[PDB]
């Protein structure tokens, strides 16, 4: 029924299945192979289930056009780094987060040959890289050699895209797109990768065949009884943190901020600030949730800077577009981030808390850089109180050393 | 100014009442009707960008409604993103031999417009 | 030796000269119009060129344009013989078409390989700009062994010497003299254009790109202005392919790289009552009336700016007025009336003064929106940089050159330090900006409304006080905003119970804000 | 090889100064040196050929003009008529009163700005002495008091007119900037604003908030008249022969009438001394005064709304100004560049 070009194949069902798996370990050195055998495969399967078995009449294009797989969940292999020089060419997956893009970059496929004497023209095409300028022209009266000459913009091309990821194995790594791949991938992508590891006669880069935009029924029991038992908020203090003792409520709303609230289009970013004695463990619950959460960055308000949590933010010549140095606070975006001595951060640096809170961005604009970026994160901080210790002969406002404004 | 001076209207100010309000929804309706009408004479002047530069079929319709605004259109008389989604499925309805788009999982996806001929349609106005 | 002919060419040429012959003969008298005043270019609406076939000898132009220009070309110039020679005569058949009004407006994001060799119609807003130069598009060369003479030598996209001596008794090759009289030349410029504000998304960069004009189509872009440009996409080579990864073709050794650029024909910038109204039609007009011609229409779009903000109605109004700032004047003298209204707002840290500030840059046609302290004097006014194919300097637009003839955004304005407000007073009452800085001495325009939101000096309103201590602005600054409100919150009972009504149907869920800019774009036209 | 820069009052709005290289050939050398405005008369050539053709996109070259004479002048139809305008009594007050029309009272201050634009006598007395023939204004007041658009009438009005803001510009700016010549790759000078408004004056709005050190280098141009510099190994002194219009604010931003003048400014009482007039401006409050203006300025605004045709335009135009001045001011224009020359 589908118009579509191409089939994202399931590729988890190779390994539900015995003999997809054994077709994955004979595969992983040739994908090429098998996926230019496919191409022909489902041409005939189309042509078939259309006229032989006489079910549609739509043909023609389908007929005339090419078509191409990609299976999106392989297996993953045993790491980036790693790989082995002969792990080079195979089919291999990974996963991590992309940062940059470059520019629509268009790459030769057909070459157009005008002889500069007759102005007859023939078609040329590329195979394995390779151009094959014509000595003589074909003609039989016209015989003059090196007559032909390429024009340029009659050629045909095809997009080719370079994207940066910063790979996270089972380092950044600049991977390779073509055709409809291009502009896919974008700044900040949550991404899967499928495709073949490639370093050529040497850099590392991926050539990517898929790209991805990203228990047990025992394991929903479980969260079952654990809900339904009626100790389900005293268990989950008690459980979360053994060495810190009794605070039902800091343990509550600790809880609460890592569960956050619903988003919707108003974000559920909840932040919570320490206030208590300069002696209470909350440096021990904070590096502590460094490590329980989803992971994210742990950072201190003293030893961080406007440009430390926002981000570098330049222009390429390369690229011809602004490029991002991501800070601490835009790499939170959608986890947890922990902010120690956030009584000594600086004014300036504070002035960015502003617009992260109130609407979950940060617009810069300076000397030929205008644009704004997302950092929506969930902050938890604590702050010594004013002096020595907590004073109650003072009031509650004078001794917290935090401006209404960034207090309220 | 001062210009309701004296306008010694009887009871019937009820009845003025009563004009203002049975035949306010008839006002509104006409309202919604001329949008209605703006709309089908605006896709008149929409589906030449479709004629003009499209020949493939990988554009879903959050792609062409957002390349009808910021477009031509983008003019003396802008239009709106949901007003051009509007104007873009209701080509269908006034098309039906040419366009047959159908819900794939989310949103819809528009393929090659067979485009038998280009305004004579808009008769049914 | 007959050379291969173009059967598809021919056919189009025929096309063209028919409908050249047949439309109505307005293209005629616009042939006797360059006549009659020296001009070198035809104007083309493509809207005509569709109107014949169906549009089909349109698209096939459009589709494979780069081919079939010389046909159209050669079809023009010999309907000008039939009709007016004597644009021939020089002191020599320099001529060049330009097609307008494309329907489809393509942007920077939507840029791909196969666009290459059709027409499309672009937009984006013009950040540097290079000077004018003479581009060699036809060259003529004389032979050095002999004597003879090679016209009409088209230099494609490159420097093309003639590749043989026309005459079979001379043996010259790779080796001419070029001349500089019978050769003709044409006008050549570069625009360097950015991506429009409104298409990027939150977090995503502005892409640029470069554009070529030639003709006297050239020095009609202007830094900050909202250009838009017809043409057709062509590749360029490129050196910085250098380096990347993945494999490279070759040429047999040769290199072949390429880079993309657009070149353009046609340049219009966007932007007298009957003049605007003559552009819409009777169901335009009608809906455009009925915001115009009923009596509480000033109340029905005060209660229509940001309708998401509870309460606030002074600043609604506020924004309103500012939206449709008043009429420039120029004295008899020369001095210039500055038009613009400038707004600023202060309020406690709990009531909601920044969406304000982001539903005026979400609605505003142009508007650009900044912080307080990431903004810095250059950022804002202009920024004094050095130039690309040259050692002297150019401007760029910073954030008050952007959005020119627009409202600007400008959020914790007191948090700003002195020495960087300073710079915004030039464009809050002159509407200019006056550059003395490395071989600059321009002053370029700045028509822009300032709109800024505040904090008191002590965060909370300190109610003890009056309105004078409680502001660290001086009295320079406080002087050139035309509107200037304090909102303060309370604890009355009948209030936060409506508010707390609202914001939580926020966060549970008369004229829509898409006919505003439609009122607008007719009401600013006004000279009272 | 001289570069040849569009005149600073002839600037269209809103676009960058146009300037082409111009080539000196046949002991046509050193016939004008920076600063000095000039006409000439060559021939327009293009020979740029080279690699241009190929470092930009497709072959293009750029023109020069090649200079064949040049030289650095009224009819006696203009004479007749400013003579017949001279001998008019009391035409001081005339002159006074034509300028910036549109603006209400502060003749205090328009009899300075009009002593400015004429000037004096440079007189350099034996040669070995000199003295500067320019009146230097300071126009120091309240908001709201046109400090600044008079100086959009000083803009308009002088045949050679250079502006710029306080913290708009740069010391190398104003007085002058090195550049590396494309040809020779030697060290070369380029002349600032300053230089620009040579036999002319220069406009600085703003004076009291620029930075200090752009605030400096305005001393020798004050009153010598000349720009010194020694910049990568460039020795050199050019011709700043301009009168200096400078607007400012008070400290506070309102001016304390009970504390003196050196009180009130940021400035210092050298920079005061390179002054002649200091006109001190106070938006005080009164009925009469206050109606006065208003009345003036309404009718202003009424005046430059919107509303053979170009004879009859010109007509309707020289009418509006009869109503409010006393003297055409193209007139005006002739003769104050007349009577400095
Ligand atoms: N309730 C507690 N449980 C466990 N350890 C504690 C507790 N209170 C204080 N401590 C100990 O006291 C030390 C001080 O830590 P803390 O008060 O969190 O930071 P700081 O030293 O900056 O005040 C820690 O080493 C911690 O182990
Ligand atoms: N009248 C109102 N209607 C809806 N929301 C409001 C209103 N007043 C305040 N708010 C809420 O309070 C918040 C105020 O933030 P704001 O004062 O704009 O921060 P900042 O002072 O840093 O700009 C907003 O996020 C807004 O949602
Ligand atoms: N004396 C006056 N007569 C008429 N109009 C005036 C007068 N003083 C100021 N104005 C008006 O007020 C504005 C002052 O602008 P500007 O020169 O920037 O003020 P300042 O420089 O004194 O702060 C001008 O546009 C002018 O129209
Ligand atoms: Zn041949
Ligand atoms: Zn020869």
């Amino acid at each position: 029924e589908l118009g579509t070009s191409n089939l994202n194949l399931d590729a988890r069902n190779l390994l539900a299945y015995k003999q997809t798996e054994d077709l994955y370990h004979q595969l992983l050195n040739y994908p090429q192979e098998v996926i230019s055998i496919m191409d022909q495969t489902i041409k005939d399967c189309m042509v078939s289930l259309i006229v032989d078995n006489n079910l549609d009449y739509d043909l023609d294009e389908i007929e005339t056009k090419f078509y191409k797989v990609r299976p999106y969940n392989v297996g993953s292999c045993k790491g980036m780094r790693e790989l082995n020089p002969n792990d080079i060419d195979k089919l291999i997956n990974l996963k991590g987060l992309v940062l940059r893009s470059t520019p629509v970059i268009p790459d030769m496929k057909v070459a157009f040959f005008k002889c500069n004497v007759c102005d007859h023209t023939m078609a040329v095409e590329i195979d394995r890289g390779v151009i094959q300028e014509p000595a003589r022209c074909e003609r039989i009266d016209c015989n003059e050699p090196n007559s032909m000459s390429l024009i340029h913009n009659r050629c045909s091309f095809a997009d080719k895209q370079v994207i940066k990821l910063q790979e996270t194995p089972d380092h950044s790594i600049s991977l390779c797109v073509y055709d409809e791949l291009v502009d896919s991938c974008r700044a900040g992508d949550r991404i899967e990768v499928t495709g073949t590891f490639r370093s050529i006669p040497y850099k590392t880069y991926v050539d990517v065949v898929h790209v991805k935009k990203v228990i047990t029924d025992q394991d929903l029991a479980k969260i079952r009884e654990v809900a339904a038992r009626e100790d389900l908020y005293s268990l989950l203090a008690r459980s979360i943190a053994p060495s810190i003792y009794e605070l039902e409520d800091v343990k509550k709303g600790i809880l609460l901020q890592l569960f956050g609230g619903t988003n919707k289009t108003y974000r559920g970013d909840i932040n919570i600030l320490l206030c208590g004695d300069p002696s209470t463990s909350k440096s021990q619950i904070l590096q502590y949730v460094h490590k329980i959460t989803p992971r994210g960055v742990y950072t201190s308000g003293k030893g961080s800077s406007a440009v430390g949590l926002t981000a570098y933010i330049t222009r390429d010549v390369d690229t011809k577009q602004l490029v991002l140095e991501s800070g601490a606070l835009v790499l939170s975006d959608g986890g947890v981030c922990c902010i120690d001595e956030f009584d000594k951060m600086s004014d300036s640096t504070r002035s960015v808390l502003h617009e992260v809170m109130e609407q979950q961005t940060i617009s810069i604009a300076k000397a030929g850089i205008i644009t704004t970026l997302n950092a929506r994160s969930s902050i938890l901080a604590s702050a010594n109180p004013i002096g020595s210790r907590y004073n109650p002969n003072l009031p509650v406002t004078e001794n917290i050393d935090l401006p209404p404004p960034l207090l309220s | 100014m001062y210009k309701e001076k004296m306008p010694d209207s009887q009871a019937n100010l009820m009845d003025r009442l009563r004009e203002r309000e049975r035949r306010s929804a008839a006002l509104l309706s006409q309202r919604q009707k001329r949008y209605q009408q703006f709309l089908a004479m605006k896709m008149t002047q929409v589906f030449d960008i479709l004629f003009s530069l499209t020949r493939g079929q990988p554009y879903t319709e959050t792609y062409l409604s957002s390349l009808i605004v910021d477009s031509l259109q983008d003019s003396n008389n802008p239009i709106g993103t949901k007003e051009a989604s509007e104007i873009l499925a209701g080509l269908q309805g006034i098309l039906p031999m040419d366009i047959s788009v159908h819900q794939v999982d989310g949103g819809l996806k528009v393929y090659r417009w067979n485009s038998l001929d280009k305004n004579r349609f808009s008769k049914l106005l | 030796v007959k050379k291969v002919d173009d059967v598809t060419g021919e056919k189009v040429r025929e096309a063209f000269e028919q409908f050249l012959e047949d439309f109505s003969k307005v293209y005629r008298a616009q042939i006797e119009f360059m006549k009659i005043y020296d001009l070198n270019t035809i104007y083309i609406d493509y809207q005509h060129l569709s109107m014949r076939e169906n549009g089909a000898l349109a698209m096939a132009i459009s589709e494979q344009y780069y081919r079939f220009l010389p046909f159209l070309q050669k079809g023009l110039r010999r309907v000008v013989r039939k009709y007016a020679p004597e644009l021939l005569n020089t002191s020599e058949r320099v001529f060049q078409i330009s097609f307008f009004n494309l329907p489809t407006v393509h942007r920077i994001r939507d840029i791909r390989s196969e666009k290459i060799g059709s027409l499309l119609s672009i937009s984006g807003t013009v950040t540097r700009t290079s000077e004018v130069r003479p581009e060699l598009y036809k060259a003529s060369f004389t032979c050095d062994m002999c004597r003879a003479i090679v016209d009409n030598v088209e230099q494609s996209f490159k420097y093309t010497e003639p590749t043989f001596c026309p005459n079979p008794s001379c043996e010259n090759r790779a080796f001419w003299t070029l001349n500089v009289t019978r050769s003709r030349f044409l006008d050549w410029q570069k625009v360097r254009i950015q991506e429009n504000a409104n298409e990027i998304p939150t977090g995503s960069m502005p892409r640029t790109l470069d554009v070529i004009l030639r003709g006297d189509s050239v020095e009609r872009a202007k830094p900050g202005d909202r250009c838009k440009f017809t043409g057709v996409e062509i590749v360029v080579p490129d050196v910085t392919q250098l380096g990347l990864p993945g494999v490279k073709p070759s040429s047999t050794v040769r290199d072949l790289t390429y880079k993309i650029s657009f070149l353009a024909c046609h340049v219009i910038s966007i932007g007298d009552q009957e003049v605007f109204l003559n552009s819409l039609s009777s169901d335009e007009i009608n809906e455009l009336k009925e915001m115009v011609k009923d009596e509480h229409i000033y109340d029905k779009l005060v209660r229509s700016i940001a309708p998401a903000v509870f309460g606030h109605e002074a600043v609604k109004k506020g924004i309103l007025l500012q939206m449709l700032g008043g009429v420039h004047k120029s004295t008899v003298e020369g001095i210039k009336l500055r038009g613009d209204i400038n707004i600023c707002v202060v309020g406690d840290p709990s009531t909601s003064k920044s969406q304000f500030l982001k539903y005026v840059v979400g609605f505003a046609p142009r508007s650009v929106y900044t912080s307080g302290k990431a903004s810095s004097a250059a950022g804002l006014t202009a920024a004094v940089v050095r130039d690309e194919e040259g050692g002297d300097y150019t401007i760029e637009a910073g954030a008050l050159m952007l959005a020119d003839n627009g409202i600007c955004c400008i959020d914790e304005f007191d948090k700003m330090d002195i020495s960087d407000q300073v710079a915004i007073h030039e464009a809050m009452e002159q509407q200019t900006i006056s550059i003395a800085k490395a071989g600059i001495h321009a002053t370029l325009n700045a028509r822009t409304s300032i709109l800024a939101a505040a904090n008191p000096v002590g965060g909370r309103y300190n109610r003890k006080l009056s309105l004078r201590g409680n502001l660290n602005m001086t009295a320079p600054i406080m002087s050139r905003f035309d509107l200037f409100f304090v909102i303060l919150d309370d604890c009355n009972e009948k209030i936060d119970t409506e508010l707390a009504s609202h914001i939580v149907d926020l966060h549970m869920k008369p004229f829509s804000a898409e006919q505003l800019r439609r009122y607008i774009k007719y009401a600013r036209t006004f000279k009272p | 090889r001289v570069t040849l820069q569009e005149a600073p009052g002839t600037v269209p709005p809103g676009r960058l100064p146009r300037h082409r290289e111009v080539i000196l050939l046949a002991d046509l050398v050193d016939v004008s040196k920076p600063g000095e405005e000039v006409e000439v008369t060559g021939i327009y050539k293009n020979n740029y050929d080279g690699n241009l053709n190929a470092k930009n996109g497709f072959p293009v070259f750029a023109t020069i003009i090649e200079a064949n004479s040049i030289k650095r002048s009224w009819t006696e139809e203009e004479e007749r008529e400013f003579r017949k305008i001279s001998r008019d009594r009391g035409i001081i007050d005339k002159i006074i009163s034509s300028m910036a029309p549109s603006i209400y009272g502060h003749r205090d201050i328009k009899t300075a700005v009009a002593c400015s634009l004429f000037g004096g006598v440079p007189k350099n007395v034996n040669g070995k002495h000199s003295i500067r023939g320019d009146i230097n204004v300071l126009l120091l007041g309240d908001p709201g008091t046109a400090k600044s658009q008079i100086l959009k009438y000083v803009e308009k009005t002088a045949h050679r007119a250079v502006f710029a803001t306080g913290q708009g510009a740069s010391a190398v700016g104003l007085t002058a900037s090195v550049r590396k010549d494309p040809i020779t790759k030697e060290w070369t000078l380029e002349g600032g604003a300053l230089v620009l408004a040579d036999k002319g004056v220069c406009l600085i709005d703003e004076f009291d908030k620029m930075n200090d050190q752009d605030r400096t280098s305005i001393h020798e141009a004050m009153e010598q008249q000349s720009i010194s510099i020694s910049k990568a190994g460039i020795v050199t002194t050019l011709q700043a022969r301009c009168s200096i219009i400078a607007a400012a604010n008070p400290n506070g931003g309102r001016y304390n009438s009970t504390l003196p003048l050196a009180q009130n400014v940021s400035l210092t009482e050298p920079i005061l001394s390179r002054f002649d007039i200091l006109c001190v401006v106070r938006d005080l409050v009164d009925e009469e005064a206050d109606e006065r203006l208003a009345t003036f300025v309404v009718d202003s605004h009424v005046r430059s709304h919107p509303e053979n045709a170009r004879q009859r335009r010109l007509q309707r135009q020289r009418k509006k100004e009869e109503e409010i001045s006393p003297i055409p001011q193209e007139l005006l224009m002739k003769y104050i560049h007349y009577a400095r020359t």
